[PDB]
Protein backbone atom coordinates (compact mmCIF):
# COMPACT_ATOMS: atom_id res chain seq x y z
CA UNK A 1 0.00 0.00 0.00
CA UNK A 2 2.75 2.35 0.61
CA UNK A 3 4.60 1.77 -2.15
CA UNK A 4 1.07 2.05 -4.32
CA UNK A 5 0.72 5.57 -2.72
CA UNK A 6 3.76 6.75 -3.59
CA UNK A 7 3.43 5.50 -7.06
CA UNK A 8 0.20 7.61 -7.24
CA UNK A 9 2.47 10.29 -6.06
CA UNK A 10 5.45 9.77 -8.51
CA UNK A 11 3.12 9.57 -11.46
CA UNK A 12 1.48 12.83 -10.35
CA UNK A 13 4.92 14.00 -9.98
CA UNK A 14 6.91 12.42 -13.07
CA UNK A 15 8.61 9.69 -11.23
CA UNK A 16 10.41 12.53 -8.79
CA UNK A 17 11.35 9.62 -6.10
CA UNK A 18 13.02 7.04 -7.95
CA UNK A 19 13.26 4.94 -4.65
CA UNK A 20 16.73 5.41 -2.72
CA UNK A 21 16.85 2.10 -1.34
CA UNK A 22 13.33 0.81 -2.04
CA UNK A 23 13.93 -1.88 0.33
CA UNK A 24 17.09 -2.98 2.50
CA UNK A 25 18.81 -4.62 4.08
CA UNK A 26 16.51 -6.25 6.80
CA UNK A 27 15.97 -5.52 10.37
CA UNK A 28 19.48 -7.29 11.76
CA UNK A 29 21.27 -5.98 9.30
CA UNK A 30 19.81 -2.34 8.91
CA UNK A 31 20.01 -2.43 12.54
CA UNK A 32 24.33 -3.31 12.40
CA UNK A 33 24.32 -0.50 9.44
CA UNK A 34 23.16 2.11 11.44
CA UNK A 35 25.19 1.08 14.64
CA UNK A 36 28.29 0.85 13.01
CA UNK A 37 27.25 4.39 11.44
CA UNK A 38 27.03 5.94 15.22
CA UNK A 39 30.10 4.16 16.23
CA UNK A 40 31.66 6.45 14.06
CA UNK A 41 32.11 3.83 10.58
CA UNK A 42 29.74 4.74 7.82
CA UNK A 43 27.10 2.58 6.91
CA UNK A 44 26.43 0.63 3.79
CA UNK A 45 23.86 3.06 3.52
CA UNK A 46 25.31 6.09 5.30
CA UNK A 47 28.00 8.63 5.18
CA UNK A 48 28.97 10.41 8.08
CA UNK A 49 28.02 14.25 7.36
CA UNK A 50 26.71 13.38 4.36
CA UNK A 51 23.29 11.90 3.16
CA UNK A 52 22.75 8.32 3.72
CA UNK A 53 20.31 7.90 0.52
CA UNK A 54 19.69 9.85 -2.43
CA UNK A 55 15.84 10.11 -1.70
CA UNK A 56 14.89 13.85 -0.32
CA UNK A 57 11.21 12.74 0.04
CA UNK A 58 9.99 11.66 3.43
CA UNK A 59 9.72 7.99 2.39
CA UNK A 60 13.75 7.57 2.87
CA UNK A 61 13.82 9.99 5.49
CA UNK A 62 10.56 8.91 6.96
CA UNK A 63 10.42 7.64 10.18
CA UNK A 64 8.44 5.33 8.60
CA UNK A 65 5.78 4.74 6.03
CA UNK A 66 6.83 1.28 4.51
CA UNK A 67 7.16 3.59 1.24
CA UNK A 68 9.75 2.94 -1.27
CA UNK A 69 12.85 4.39 0.79
CA UNK A 70 10.50 4.33 4.18
CA UNK A 71 13.03 1.56 5.37
CA UNK A 72 16.18 2.85 4.65
CA UNK A 73 14.08 6.32 5.82
CA UNK A 74 13.66 4.84 9.76
CA UNK A 75 17.47 4.58 10.24
CA UNK A 76 17.90 7.87 7.94
CA UNK A 77 15.97 10.28 10.36
CA UNK A 78 17.76 8.90 13.72
CA UNK A 79 20.83 8.42 10.88
CA UNK A 80 21.75 12.15 10.54
CA UNK A 81 22.25 12.81 14.30
CA UNK A 82 24.49 9.97 14.33
CA UNK A 83 26.59 11.04 11.56
CA UNK A 84 27.01 14.42 13.77
CA UNK A 85 27.82 12.40 16.19
CA UNK A 86 30.35 10.37 14.48
CA UNK A 87 32.26 13.59 12.97
CA UNK A 88 32.27 15.14 16.28
CA UNK A 89 33.99 11.56 18.01
CA UNK A 90 36.22 12.02 15.25
CA UNK A 91 36.43 15.89 16.49
CA UNK A 92 37.24 14.92 20.09
CA UNK A 93 39.28 11.54 19.27
CA UNK A 94 42.01 12.95 19.23
CA UNK A 95 43.52 15.10 22.44
CA UNK A 96 46.04 16.85 20.06
CA UNK A 97 45.18 18.67 16.48
CA UNK A 98 46.21 21.38 14.94
CA UNK A 99 45.91 25.26 14.47
CA UNK A 100 43.55 25.78 17.44
CA UNK A 101 44.20 22.94 19.27
CA UNK A 102 47.44 22.47 19.55
CA UNK A 103 48.98 22.63 22.81
CA UNK A 104 47.58 22.59 26.18
CA UNK A 105 47.33 19.88 28.51
CA UNK A 106 43.87 21.13 29.69
CA UNK A 107 43.18 20.58 26.07
CA UNK A 108 44.34 17.06 25.54
CA UNK A 109 42.73 16.35 28.53
CA UNK A 110 39.39 17.56 27.36
CA UNK A 111 39.52 15.86 24.07
CA UNK A 112 40.67 12.22 25.14
CA UNK A 113 37.69 12.30 28.14
CA UNK A 114 35.39 13.61 25.34
CA UNK A 115 36.83 10.23 22.95
CA UNK A 116 36.50 8.33 26.37
CA UNK A 117 33.07 9.05 26.10
CA UNK A 118 32.16 8.64 22.23
CA UNK A 119 33.68 5.10 22.88
CA UNK A 120 31.68 4.29 25.83
CA UNK A 121 28.59 5.85 23.25
CA UNK A 122 29.63 3.37 20.46
CA UNK A 123 30.38 0.31 22.61
CA UNK A 124 26.98 0.97 24.25
CA UNK A 125 25.49 0.88 20.71
CA UNK A 126 25.57 -2.49 18.65
CA UNK A 127 26.37 -4.29 21.85
CA UNK A 128 22.86 -3.43 23.44
CA UNK A 129 20.62 -3.29 20.39
CA UNK A 130 22.23 -5.98 18.26
CA UNK A 131 19.13 -7.32 15.86
CA UNK A 132 16.84 -4.56 17.37
CA UNK A 133 14.20 -2.94 15.09
CA UNK A 134 15.14 0.61 13.80
CA UNK A 135 12.31 1.92 16.82
CA UNK A 136 13.59 0.45 19.27
CA UNK A 137 17.40 1.87 18.37
CA UNK A 138 16.20 5.49 17.98
CA UNK A 139 14.26 5.31 20.92
CA UNK A 140 17.40 3.95 22.86
CA UNK A 141 19.58 6.05 21.54
CA UNK A 142 17.76 9.46 21.42
CA UNK A 143 18.33 10.05 25.26
CA UNK A 144 22.32 10.02 24.35
CA UNK A 145 22.15 11.48 20.96
CA UNK A 146 20.26 14.63 22.23
CA UNK A 147 22.98 14.87 24.79
CA UNK A 148 25.64 14.41 22.31
CA UNK A 149 24.12 17.06 19.48
CA UNK A 150 24.50 19.38 22.47
CA UNK A 151 28.15 18.67 23.01
CA UNK A 152 28.54 18.84 19.11
CA UNK A 153 27.41 22.18 19.50
CA UNK A 154 29.61 22.96 22.08
CA UNK A 155 32.61 20.98 20.19
CA UNK A 156 33.97 20.58 16.84
CA UNK A 157 32.64 19.25 13.37
CA UNK A 158 29.95 16.16 14.24
CA UNK A 159 27.49 19.16 13.89
CA UNK A 160 25.41 21.86 12.10
CA UNK A 161 27.58 24.00 14.00
CA UNK A 162 30.97 23.67 13.64
CA UNK A 163 33.01 24.17 16.93
CA UNK A 164 30.63 26.16 19.48
CA UNK A 165 30.06 29.37 17.95
CA UNK A 166 30.14 29.74 14.30
CA UNK A 167 28.90 27.16 12.09
CA UNK A 168 32.27 26.22 10.17
CA UNK A 169 36.16 25.55 10.51
CA UNK A 170 36.85 29.12 11.86
CA UNK A 171 34.59 28.58 15.18
CA UNK A 172 35.96 30.39 18.64
CA UNK A 173 36.08 27.23 20.36
CA UNK A 174 39.07 27.84 22.38
CA UNK A 175 42.70 25.57 23.06
CA UNK A 176 44.89 25.20 25.99
CA UNK A 177 45.15 27.76 28.21
CA UNK A 178 42.49 30.10 26.16
CA UNK A 179 40.33 26.77 26.46
CA UNK A 180 40.70 26.86 30.02
CA UNK A 181 39.02 30.51 29.91
CA UNK A 182 36.10 29.59 26.99
CA UNK A 183 35.18 26.65 28.91
CA UNK A 184 34.33 28.05 32.00
CA UNK A 185 31.82 30.59 30.63
CA UNK A 186 30.71 27.86 28.33
CA UNK A 187 30.05 25.71 31.46
CA UNK A 188 28.12 28.24 33.71
CA UNK A 189 26.32 29.67 30.61
CA UNK A 190 24.90 26.66 29.15
CA UNK A 191 24.26 23.03 31.17
CA UNK A 192 20.86 22.70 29.89
CA UNK A 193 20.72 19.33 28.75
CA UNK A 194 22.60 16.46 30.77
CA UNK A 195 26.18 17.87 31.03
CA UNK A 196 26.50 18.73 34.82
CA UNK A 197 27.89 15.71 36.30
CA UNK A 198 29.77 15.35 32.46
CA UNK A 199 30.56 19.68 32.28
CA UNK A 200 32.25 19.10 36.25
CA UNK A 201 34.41 16.21 34.90
CA UNK A 202 35.59 18.10 32.21
CA UNK A 203 36.02 21.51 33.95
CA UNK A 204 37.69 19.37 36.39
CA UNK A 205 40.27 17.52 33.63
CA UNK A 206 40.67 21.28 31.94
CA UNK A 207 41.70 22.47 35.38
CA UNK A 208 43.62 19.48 35.92
CA UNK A 209 46.53 21.28 33.63
CA UNK A 210 45.95 24.49 35.00
CA UNK A 211 46.35 23.19 38.37
CA UNK A 212 49.38 21.33 37.12
CA UNK A 213 50.76 24.99 35.94
CA UNK A 214 49.32 26.88 39.10
CA UNK B 1 70.15 3.87 -3.95
CA UNK B 2 69.65 4.15 -0.43
CA UNK B 3 67.28 2.21 1.64
CA UNK B 4 66.26 3.07 5.17
CA UNK B 5 68.90 0.09 6.38
CA UNK B 6 71.48 1.08 3.84
CA UNK B 7 71.44 4.31 5.53
CA UNK B 8 71.73 3.38 8.87
CA UNK B 9 74.27 0.59 8.29
CA UNK B 10 76.50 3.32 6.87
CA UNK B 11 75.17 5.88 9.72
CA UNK B 12 76.37 3.02 12.28
CA UNK B 13 79.80 2.97 9.94
CA UNK B 14 80.34 5.92 10.49
CA UNK B 15 79.32 6.55 14.21
CA UNK B 16 81.44 3.92 14.66
CA UNK B 17 84.42 5.65 12.96
CA UNK B 18 83.12 9.31 14.49
CA UNK B 19 82.98 7.43 18.48
CA UNK B 20 86.92 5.37 17.52
CA UNK B 21 88.31 9.05 16.43
CA UNK B 22 86.51 11.46 19.34
CA UNK B 23 88.04 8.49 22.14
CA UNK B 24 91.50 8.93 20.70
CA UNK B 25 91.63 4.87 20.31
CA UNK B 26 89.29 4.07 23.39
CA UNK B 27 87.31 0.59 22.97
CA UNK B 28 83.95 0.54 21.14
CA UNK B 29 80.77 -2.11 21.73
CA UNK B 30 80.94 -4.52 17.85
CA UNK B 31 79.25 -7.46 17.73
CA UNK B 32 78.95 -9.57 14.41
CA UNK B 33 75.45 -9.57 13.61
CA UNK B 34 73.17 -11.22 10.94
CA UNK B 35 70.14 -9.41 12.13
CA UNK B 36 70.32 -6.99 9.46
CA UNK B 37 71.36 -9.63 6.78
CA UNK B 38 67.72 -10.42 7.19
CA UNK B 39 65.62 -7.71 9.06
CA UNK B 40 62.41 -8.35 7.40
CA UNK B 41 62.10 -11.49 8.00
CA UNK B 42 62.73 -11.05 11.80
CA UNK B 43 58.80 -9.36 12.32
CA UNK B 44 60.15 -5.81 11.58
CA UNK B 45 59.28 -3.46 8.31
CA UNK B 46 61.96 -2.60 5.83
CA UNK B 47 62.11 -0.39 2.36
CA UNK B 48 61.02 -4.87 0.37
CA UNK B 49 58.05 -5.64 2.64
CA UNK B 50 54.31 -6.41 1.39
CA UNK B 51 51.63 -8.77 2.07
CA UNK B 52 51.58 -12.41 2.08
CA UNK B 53 52.21 -14.14 -1.44
CA UNK B 54 51.03 -18.00 0.18
CA UNK B 55 47.74 -16.43 2.83
CA UNK B 56 45.77 -14.37 0.35
CA UNK B 57 41.75 -14.79 -0.39
CA UNK B 58 38.87 -13.07 -1.46
CA UNK B 59 37.71 -10.99 2.05
CA UNK B 60 34.53 -10.34 0.08
CA UNK B 61 33.83 -14.01 -0.73
CA UNK B 62 34.55 -15.17 2.72
CA UNK B 63 31.91 -14.38 5.23
CA UNK B 64 31.98 -11.45 7.75
CA UNK B 65 33.49 -13.55 10.17
CA UNK B 66 35.93 -15.57 7.98
CA UNK B 67 36.95 -11.41 7.00
CA UNK B 68 36.93 -10.32 10.28
CA UNK B 69 39.62 -13.23 11.30
CA UNK B 70 41.81 -12.93 8.41
CA UNK B 71 42.05 -9.02 8.78
CA UNK B 72 42.85 -9.11 12.73
CA UNK B 73 45.29 -12.09 12.05
CA UNK B 74 46.83 -9.70 9.12
CA UNK B 75 46.46 -6.51 12.06
CA UNK B 76 48.56 -8.50 14.51
CA UNK B 77 51.35 -9.50 12.19
CA UNK B 78 51.43 -6.23 11.00
CA UNK B 79 51.23 -5.06 14.85
CA UNK B 80 54.45 -7.39 15.80
CA UNK B 81 56.29 -5.95 12.71
CA UNK B 82 55.85 -8.92 10.10
CA UNK B 83 53.37 -8.48 7.40
CA UNK B 84 50.00 -9.76 7.14
CA UNK B 85 47.79 -11.70 4.45
CA UNK B 86 45.31 -9.14 3.17
CA UNK B 87 47.62 -5.57 5.36
CA UNK B 88 50.84 -5.89 3.34
CA UNK B 89 53.54 -3.55 5.09
CA UNK B 90 54.64 -1.22 2.16
CA UNK B 91 58.40 -0.51 1.34
CA UNK B 92 59.90 2.50 3.38
CA UNK B 93 62.50 4.83 1.41
CA UNK B 94 64.66 6.74 4.20
CA UNK B 95 63.89 6.17 8.21
CA UNK B 96 59.76 6.77 8.67
CA UNK B 97 56.86 4.96 10.11
CA UNK B 98 56.52 2.17 8.25
CA UNK B 99 53.04 2.50 6.05
CA UNK B 100 50.35 -0.65 5.57
CA UNK B 101 48.57 -1.39 2.52
CA UNK B 102 44.88 -2.72 3.04
CA UNK B 103 43.51 -4.83 0.48
CA UNK B 104 40.76 -3.24 -1.31
CA UNK B 105 38.51 -6.37 -1.01
CA UNK B 106 37.73 -5.33 2.69
CA UNK B 107 34.34 -4.46 3.62
CA UNK B 108 33.88 -0.41 3.82
CA UNK B 109 33.07 -0.65 7.72
CA UNK B 110 35.42 -3.76 7.75
CA UNK B 111 38.03 -1.60 5.62
CA UNK B 112 37.85 1.61 7.59
CA UNK B 113 38.61 -0.11 10.86
CA UNK B 114 41.38 -1.71 9.23
CA UNK B 115 42.57 1.12 8.21
CA UNK B 116 42.11 2.95 11.68
CA UNK B 117 44.09 0.35 12.84
CA UNK B 118 46.70 0.79 10.46
CA UNK B 119 47.89 3.33 12.40
CA UNK B 120 48.57 0.93 15.17
CA UNK B 121 50.50 -1.62 12.27
CA UNK B 122 52.38 1.16 11.04
CA UNK B 123 53.22 2.26 14.81
CA UNK B 124 54.40 -1.62 15.20
CA UNK B 125 56.36 -1.96 12.60
CA UNK B 126 58.08 1.61 12.81
CA UNK B 127 58.86 0.39 16.60
CA UNK B 128 60.51 -2.87 15.42
CA UNK B 129 62.45 -1.69 12.98
CA UNK B 130 64.04 0.64 15.25
CA UNK B 131 64.35 -1.69 17.87
CA UNK B 132 66.26 -3.92 15.51
CA UNK B 133 68.32 -1.56 14.53
CA UNK B 134 69.11 -0.19 17.94
CA UNK B 135 69.21 -3.70 19.30
CA UNK B 136 73.09 -4.17 18.04
CA UNK B 137 75.76 -2.55 20.35
CA UNK B 138 76.92 0.44 17.40
CA UNK B 139 75.22 3.81 18.48
CA UNK B 140 75.46 5.25 21.53
CA UNK B 141 74.61 3.87 25.28
CA UNK B 142 71.43 6.17 25.06
CA UNK B 143 70.22 4.35 21.85
CA UNK B 144 70.72 0.83 23.30
CA UNK B 145 69.14 1.74 26.42
CA UNK B 146 66.18 2.74 24.12
CA UNK B 147 65.95 0.27 21.61
CA UNK B 148 65.65 -2.14 24.91
CA UNK B 149 62.84 -0.70 26.45
CA UNK B 150 61.64 -0.16 22.80
CA UNK B 151 61.73 -3.74 22.28
CA UNK B 152 60.30 -4.36 25.92
CA UNK B 153 56.91 -2.48 25.66
CA UNK B 154 56.81 -4.15 21.96
CA UNK B 155 57.03 -7.53 23.31
CA UNK B 156 54.61 -6.30 26.08
CA UNK B 157 52.44 -5.01 23.08
CA UNK B 158 52.58 -8.42 20.95
CA UNK B 159 51.56 -10.34 23.95
CA UNK B 160 48.18 -8.28 23.97
CA UNK B 161 48.07 -8.34 20.66
CA UNK B 162 48.15 -12.29 20.40
CA UNK B 163 45.65 -12.25 23.37
CA UNK B 164 43.16 -10.33 20.69
CA UNK B 165 44.16 -12.48 17.67
CA UNK B 166 43.04 -15.29 19.43
CA UNK B 167 39.72 -13.48 21.13
CA UNK B 168 38.95 -12.80 17.41
CA UNK B 169 39.78 -15.90 16.29
CA UNK B 170 36.62 -17.33 19.01
CA UNK B 171 34.74 -14.16 17.34
CA UNK B 172 34.25 -12.60 20.75
CA UNK B 173 36.00 -8.90 19.25
CA UNK B 174 34.60 -6.61 17.16
CA UNK B 175 36.72 -3.05 15.39
CA UNK B 176 35.62 -0.81 18.09
CA UNK B 177 36.82 -2.94 20.85
CA UNK B 178 40.52 -2.97 19.11
CA UNK B 179 40.55 0.28 18.94
CA UNK B 180 39.11 1.26 22.08
CA UNK B 181 40.87 -0.87 24.13
CA UNK B 182 44.54 0.18 23.63
CA UNK B 183 43.40 3.33 23.57
CA UNK B 184 46.78 4.58 26.09
CA UNK B 185 48.77 1.45 24.49
CA UNK B 186 48.16 3.31 20.90
CA UNK B 187 48.54 6.82 22.21
CA UNK B 188 52.62 5.62 23.64
CA UNK B 189 53.12 3.84 20.67
CA UNK B 190 52.30 7.01 18.01
CA UNK B 191 54.82 8.97 20.75
CA UNK B 192 57.50 6.99 21.25
CA UNK B 193 57.02 6.12 17.28
CA UNK B 194 57.47 10.44 16.55
CA UNK B 195 60.68 10.13 19.46
CA UNK B 196 62.24 6.92 17.70
CA UNK B 197 61.65 8.78 13.96
CA UNK B 198 63.09 11.88 15.65
CA UNK B 199 66.08 9.89 17.00
CA UNK B 200 66.55 8.20 13.56
CA UNK B 201 66.42 10.92 11.57
CA UNK B 202 68.15 13.58 13.35
CA UNK B 203 70.65 10.55 14.03
CA UNK B 204 70.23 11.69 17.73
CA UNK B 205 73.10 9.31 19.57
CA UNK B 206 74.43 10.46 23.36
CA UNK B 207 73.00 13.61 24.95
CA UNK B 208 71.80 14.25 21.45
CA UNK B 209 69.02 11.59 21.78
CA UNK B 210 68.79 12.26 25.68
CA UNK B 211 67.62 15.87 24.57
CA UNK B 212 65.25 14.68 21.60
CA UNK B 213 63.44 12.20 24.95
CA UNK B 214 63.94 15.30 27.17
CA UNK B 215 61.84 17.21 24.94
CA UNK B 216 59.66 14.50 23.46
CA UNK B 217 57.96 14.32 27.14
CA UNK B 218 58.28 17.65 27.74
CA UNK B 219 56.50 19.25 25.07
CA UNK B 220 53.05 17.80 26.72
CA UNK B 221 54.19 18.17 30.15
CA UNK B 222 51.41 17.41 33.16
CA UNK B 223 48.92 15.29 32.96
CA UNK B 224 49.08 11.77 31.44
CA UNK B 225 47.75 8.83 29.13
CA UNK B 226 50.47 7.82 27.41
CA UNK B 227 53.71 9.59 28.40
CA UNK B 228 54.55 6.68 31.21
CA UNK B 229 55.99 4.74 28.55
CA UNK B 230 58.33 7.77 27.60
CA UNK B 231 59.38 8.67 30.62
CA UNK B 232 60.33 5.62 31.72
CA UNK B 233 61.82 4.93 27.90
CA UNK B 234 64.22 8.12 28.53
CA UNK B 235 65.24 7.12 32.27
CA UNK B 236 66.13 3.78 30.72
CA UNK B 237 67.89 5.63 27.83
CA UNK B 238 70.01 7.64 29.63
CA UNK B 239 70.90 5.54 32.57
CA UNK B 240 73.85 4.62 30.99
CA UNK B 241 74.55 8.62 30.38
CA UNK B 242 73.15 9.06 34.12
Amino acid sequence: FCRLRQGELQVLGGALLQAPQPVLVKESELVKDTLNVLLGVVSATFSLCQPAQAFTVKRGVHVSGASPESVSSLLSEVAECGTHYARLSDFSLQPVLDSSCSKGLVFQAFTSGLRRYLQYYRACVLSTPPTLSLLTIGFLFKKLGRQLRYLAELCGVGTALPGTGGGEPRAAFPTGVRLLSYLYQEALDNCSNEHYPVLLSLLKTSCEPYTRFI
Amino acid sequence: GPTWQQSLELTRKMLRDKQSKKNSGQRLPVLPAWVYERPALLGDFLPGTGGSADTAVPIGSLPLASQEAAVVEDLLYVLVGVDGRYISAQPLTGRQGRTFLVDPNLDLSIRELVSRILPVAASYSTVTRFIEEKSSFEYGQVNHALAAAMRTLVKEYLVLVTQLEQLQRQGLLSLQKLWFYIQPAMRSLDILASLATSVDKGECIGGATLSLLHDRSFSYTGDSQAQELCLHLTKAASTPYF
